[PDB]
């Protein structure tokens, strides 16, 4: 149950800070951290594949 | 660490432009003037979402229509 | 003109097609297959409407008309031949979807039918599945 309310309270928590982190991207963040990956590295990863899904998505919409 | 990878997401979410008593020196125009530009931004905000949709609409109709 | 007017004559059949077919009665299927051809006749409109705001700037003609919907004589020749042979074998249920099943087949000669038949057989079958 602990597990669970700091999960959904940092879901809370991002959406104020304007980052918007959804629920199993939340959860994938825990299992990496606890796994022993850094914080920084995962962000910097994250925002990489923010801006290439961007991207592609973008180019996936004009190629339908 | 979590907290921190979500320190450094922070801000990447769309922009949000929109979201006993007195003691009779507590007359404040701060407050009447928030309500003021409040009652302003519903209605701008919504000639907006009219003037946008009317472009929409107007390129749409100056469109092909089959792509 | 009398060329062209099957389109016209298939489009009274397919709104015929959609109105009955939108009853309760009528089935969830054919329900889902009106709303997909209410969607067709939209675009169907908004081609037209096209076409008159060429016409009202008094810059298109007989075979620009013509020739303009020449694509859309054949999909609406298609889609109210398939809206005639479901209406008259009162198609329902999983006859319906094996009857659209042979006509996609059957409109297979063209790529413009088989791409609207596809895109209607997924959404039809999506309340069936």
């Amino acid at each position: 149950n602990a597990v669970r309310e700091t999960m959904d309270v940092l879901l809370e928590i991002s959406r104020i800070l304007n980052t918007g982190l959804d629920m199993e991207t939340l959860s994938i963040c825990v299992r990496l951290c606890e796994q022993g990956i850094n914080p920084e590295a995962l962000s910097s990863v994250i925002k990489e594949l923010r801006k290439a899904t961007e991207a592609l998505k973008a180019a996936e919409n004009m190629t339908s | 660490s979590v907290l921190d990878l979500l320190v450094q997401l922070a801000g990447s979410g769309p922009p949000r432009v929109l979201q006993n008593v007195r003691y009779g020196g507590y007359d404040c125009c701060h407050l009447s003037g928030i309500e003021a530009d409040v009652r302003s931004i519903i209605s701008g905000e919504e000639e907006l979402c009219r003037d946008l949709i009317r472009k929409t609409l107007q390129v749409m109709e100056a469109a092909p229509g089959t792509g | 003109v009398s060329r062209i007017l099957p389109v016209a004559a298939s489009y009274s059949t397919v709104t015929r097609f959609i109105e009955e077919k939108s009853s309760f009665e009528y089935g969830q299927v054919n329900h889902a297959l009106a709303a997909a051809m209410r969607t067709l006749v939209k675009e169907y409109l908004v081609l037209v409407t096209q076409l008159e705001q060429l016409q009202r700037q008094g810059l298109l003609s007989l075979q620009k008309l013509w020739f303009y919907i020449q694509p859309a004589m054949r999909s609406l020749d298609i889609l109210a031949s398939l809206a005639t042979s479901v209406d008259k074998g009162e198609c329902i249920g999983g006859a319906t979807l094996s009857l659209l099943h042979d006509r996609s087949f059957s409109y297979t000669g063209d790529s413009q039918a088989q791409e609207l038949c596809l895109h209607l057989t997924k959404a039809a079958s999506t309340p069936y599945f």
